[PDB]
C-alpha cells in the first residue's frame, strides 16, 4: 500500500510555497512528503528519499521553478522518480508544477516536457484544486480533512526558533 | 523585591476552528472563519486612476513576496488566503474630469474647494450606486496625489471636517454604503519619484504588507469575518467608550464620547453617544451626566439583549481619563444586582521606559508590571519572538492601567485588553499599542464629529475604517 | 537644596529581572527594525515636503 505524497522542489528559494502546499495538504487529509518538514538537521537525507520514493510514494510533485530545474539534486529525484514510475507503468505518478511565470515553457528539464505541467503562476486558489480534484478524480486513497495535524505539523517545525524561552533576563 | 509577571500571547481564531497567534500566517494558513460568496469592485477616479488600480489589483493577483517571511510574510494570492475571488472585469468605474479640478484649482481659500471636491465625490457615488444594477460592494476612492497634498488644511499656494476621507465617510454615512479611500501615490510608488530623483513613497522591499493590509480591509468591508477572539466568557460585554475632544470653535464641543462594545465576537456595534450641549468647553473634563450615561448603558444593553438574548453578566469598560463618583454611580443602578460593573483608564503619557542591559534588544511584548491592586502595566509593545523583531520603535513604552471602581482580578482585565489589542482590522499589523476599542475610538470619533446633521449612524464597521 | 541639608539621589537605576525572555539572534533583526522605521515612513506622512525642500 502506497499513498504518500512526495514533493520535489529547490531549497531554500522555495520554502514558502511548499510550505503552504504541505500544509493544505495534510490538512485536507492527503498525506504528504516533504524535505522541509521531515529531512532536517542531523540525519541522512537521501536514503530515506530513495526508501519513501520507490515504496510508499503514491504520487510524485515536481516544482519547476526557474531554479528547480537546474540543481542536482531535483534533477536526481526526478531521475529516481522516473525509474519508479517505469517500474510502476503509471504516467500519472509525476505531476509537475509551474510556479514562476519568468522560466518559459521550452527552457525546462525533459521529464517535465513530455507532461503537461500543472498551473501555479498567476494564482494558487484554482491551481490547488484542480491539484486536488485531479488527484480525487485519480482515486488516491485519503482520510477524512482534519487541521489539526496541520496545526500541530505548524506548531512543531515553524515555532522552533521562533518563541519565547524561560530563563532569567 | 518584585518581578514582572508574564502574559501569554492571545490567540485568534481562523478557518475551521483553528488556533493561530498571527493574523497574517493564520489567513495564509487557514483563512477566515466565515466565506463571502464574491466582492464586485467600484472605483471613482480619472482614468490613469483606473488604470493604476487594475495594475494594482493584478499584482495583487498574483503571488508577491517580500525580503522574508520572518517579519514581513509573503501574499500567497487573494484566492488563497481568503477563499474570494478578485478579478479585473465587471468593476464599474466613474470618471472625474481633470478639467473640473483645474476649475476648482484656483479658488482662494483651500476650505470651499476641500467642501466642493468632497460632495463631488459624495453625489457622484450617490448617483453611482443609486442608478446602476451591478451591485458595488466596496467603493474604492483613488484620490489624485496632489489633491492631497496642494489641498491640505494648511496649504498656501464650521462642523464640516478639513480633512478628505473624515468629510467622504461622515456624509457617506447617511447611505449605509462600505467605502475606502486609497491613496494614489501608495499603489502607483513605481512611477512616483521626489525631486531628487527617488520614491520618498518607497515600497522597494515591504509592498506585502501593503498588499496585506489592502487584501484584509477589502475583504472586512465585504462583510465577511477574517478572524475573531478565541476564549469569551458567557456574560462579559466590552465597552470602550471614546473620550477624545474635538477643538470645535465656540461651538459647544462639551463631550463628544462614543463607545465601541465587543460582546461575543469582533462584531462592534457603536451606538453615538450623545454631543451633551451641558458642561460648555470651558468644562471639559468628561464627566457624564446620569441621563446621558444611563442612555449609553441602556443603549448598550439592548445592543446586547437583541445579538444575544441574555442579560450580561459583567460588563468592561475601557476609557482614557479618569472617572468620578456621581458618573460610576449613575452607571450602577441602571445595571442589574447580579451583572458587574467595572472600569479601566488606558493612558500613553505616563513614563515607563524599561531598558535592557546586554545587546540590543528591547522588552518582550507581553510582561506586565504590577504597583497594586488598582494600578498596573501591560508591555503590549516590544519584542514578539514569533515575528522576531519589535513591533515597537526604539524602546517601547506600556500603556498605564487602572481600574477605578469594582472587583475584579487584575491579570484578567490584563489578558483580556491583551487579546483586544489583536483585533485591528485596517492595518494588518501584529499588535498595536492602545486597543483596539480605543484605536478605532479616535477616528470614529473624528468621522462622527465631522457631520452633525446625521441622528441615526449606522452601527456597523465598514463605513468607518 | 539646603545648606545643611542635602538629598542623595542613587546615580543608578532600580533594577527588574524577567522570569520570561527571549533568544539572541544575529544582527540582522535589527537591519531588518531599520526596514520597520522604512515601514512607518512609507505608511504614512504629512507636510513633510517643504521643511525637506529646506534642508538643502
Amino acid at each position: 500500500m502506497r499513498n504518500k505524497i512526495f514533493i520535489s522542489h529547490a531549497t531554500p528559494e522555495d520554502d514558502d510555497f511548499t510550505r503552504w502546499l504541505s500544509l493544505k495538504l495534510i490538512g485536507l487529509g492527503y498525506e504528504v512528503w516533504c524535505d522541509i518538514l521531515f529531512l532536517d538537521k542531523g540525519v541522512d537525507f537521501w536514503s530515506t528519499i530513495e526508501k519513501e520514493i520507490r515504496e510508499n510514494t503514491c504520487k510524485f510533485l515536481i516544482v519547476s521553478s526557474t531554479a528547480g530545474n537546474k540543481r542536482e539534486g531535483v534533477l536526481k529525484e526526478l531521475a529516481v522518480a522516473t525509474k519508479v514510475k517505469k517500474h510502476l507503468q503509471d504516467d500519472m505518478f509525476i505531476i509537475p508544477l509551474a510556479i514562476d511565470e519568468n522560466l518559459s515553457y521550452d527552457d525546462i528539464n525533459i521529464e517535465i516536457v513530455r507532461l503537461n505541467a500543472i498551473d501555479f503562476k498567476k494564482s494558487w486558489a484554482k491551481g490547488l484544486q484542480d491539484l486536488l480534484d485531479a488527484f480525487e478524480k485519480q482515486n488516491v486513497p485519503k482520510k477524512p480533512p482534519d487541521h489539526s495535524k496541520s496545526n500541530l505539523l505548524y506548531q512543531q517545525i515553524f515555532l522552533h526558533d521562533k518563541q519565547a524561552i524561560e530563563k532569567e533576563e | 523585591m518584585k518581578e514582572l509577571i508574564y502574559i501569554e500571547e492571545p490567540s485568534i481564531l481562523f478557518a475551521h476552528g483553528q488556533k493561530c497567534t498571527d493574523p497574517r500566517d493564520g489567513l495564509a494558513l487557514f483563512g477566515p472563519l466565515n466565506q463571502i460568496y464574491g466582492i464586485k469592485s467600484g472605483v471613482v477616479g480619472t482614468q490613469k486612476g483606473l488604470q493604476i488600480f487594475k495594475s494594482y489589483l493584478d499584482k495583487i493577483q498574483k503571488p508577491i513576496y517580500n525580503h522574508n517571511n520572518i517579519t514581513r510574510p509573503m501574499f500567497p494570492g487573494f484566492e488563497a488566503v481568503f477563499g474570494c475571488k478578485w478579478e479585473s472585469q465587471n468593476i464599474v468605474f466613474k470618471e472625474i474630469t481633470d478639467e473640473e479640478i483645474r476649475r476648482y484649482l484656483f479658488n482662494a481659500s483651500t476650505h470651499k474647494r476641500t467642501y466642493d471636491l468632497v460632495t463631488l465625490f459624495n453625489d457622484k457615488i450617490i448617483t453611482a450606486n443609486k442608478n446602476d444594477e451591478e451591485r458595488v460592494d466596496v467603493w474604492f476612492v483613488i484620490v489624485p496625489e496632489e489633491i492631497y497634498k496642494y489641498c491640505r488644511p494648511n496649504s498656501v499656494l464650521y462642523n464640516y471636517d478639513a480633512q478628505f476621507h473624515d468629510q467622504l465617510k461622515a456624509r457617506l454615512l447617511e447611505h449605509t454604503i462600505p467605502t475606502q479611500i486609497l491613496r494614489e501615490s501608495t499603489l502607483a510608488w513605481r512611477d512616483f519619484k521626489n525631486t531628487f530623483g527617488a520614491p520618498i513613497r518607497d515600497f522597494s522591499k515591504i509592498e506585502g504588507h501593503l498588499a496585506w493590509t489592502i487584501s484584509t480591509a477589502a475583504y472586512y468591508k465585504a462583510g465577511g469575518k477574517p478572524w475573531k477572539l478565541g476564549d469569551i466568557r458567557p456574560g462579559v460585554c466590552y465597552l470602550g467608550l471614546v473620550y477624545k475632544k474635538i477643538e470645535k470653535s465656540k461651538n459647544p464641543q462639551n463631550a463628544c464620547c462614543a463607545a465601541q462594545m465587543f460582546l461575543d465576537n469582533g462584531d462592534g456595534t457603536v451606538f453615538k453617544g450623545e454631543v451633551g450641549p451641558w458642561y460648555n468647553p470651558e468644562k471639559g473634563e468628561y464627566h457624564l451626566k446620569p441621563k446621558e450615561a444611563k442612555a449609553l448603558l441602556t443603549q448598550a444593553l439592548e445592543s446586547y439583549k437583541e445579538q444575544n438574548k441574555s442579560y450580561p453578566k459583567e460588563v468592561f469598560i475601557h476609557a482614557r481619563t479618569r472617572f468620578n463618583d456621581e458618573e460610576w454611580n449613575a452607571f450602577n443602578e441602571v445595571t442589574p444586582k447580579n451583572t458587574n460593573l467595572v472600569g479601566v483608564t488606558i493612558t500613553k503619557s505616563k513614563p515607563l521606559k524599561l531598558y535592557k542591559t546586554e545587546g540590543a534588544f528591547p522588552i518582550m511584548r507581553g510582561n506586565a508590571y504590577i504597583v497594586d491592586e488598582k494600578k498596573a502595566f501591560l508591555w503590549t509593545l516590544g519584542f514578539v519572538p514569533k515575528l522576531q523583531s519589535t513591533l515597537s520603535m526604539e524602546v517601547p513604552n506600556p500603556i498605564f492601567i487602572e481600574i477605578n471602581k469594582g472587583e475584579a482580578e487584575i491579570q484578567q482585565v490584563l489578558k483580556d485588553i491583551l487579546a483586544l489589542t489583536k483585533l485591528n482590522y485596517n492595518a494588518c499589523i501584529y499588535a498595536d499599542g492602545e486597543p483596539v476599542t480605543l484605536r478605532f475610538a479616535n477616528k470614529i470619533g473624528e468621522i462622527l464629529t465631522a457631520s452633525t446633521e446625521i441622528k441615526t449612524p449606522p452601527l456597523a464597521f465598514k463605513y468607518y475604517i | 537644596v539646603g545648606s545643611e541639608e542635602k538629598i542623595l539621589i542613587s546615580n543608578k537605576p532600580l533594577k527588574f529581572f524577567g522570569k520570561m525572555s527571549y533568544v539572541t539572534p544575529s544582527e540582522v533583526t535589527l537591519e531588518e527594525e531599520s526596514v520597520l522605521a522604512d515601514i512607518n515612513n512609507f505608511e504614512e506622512d504629512t507636510e513633510d515636503l517643504d521643511e525637506l525642500e529646506d534642508i538643502e
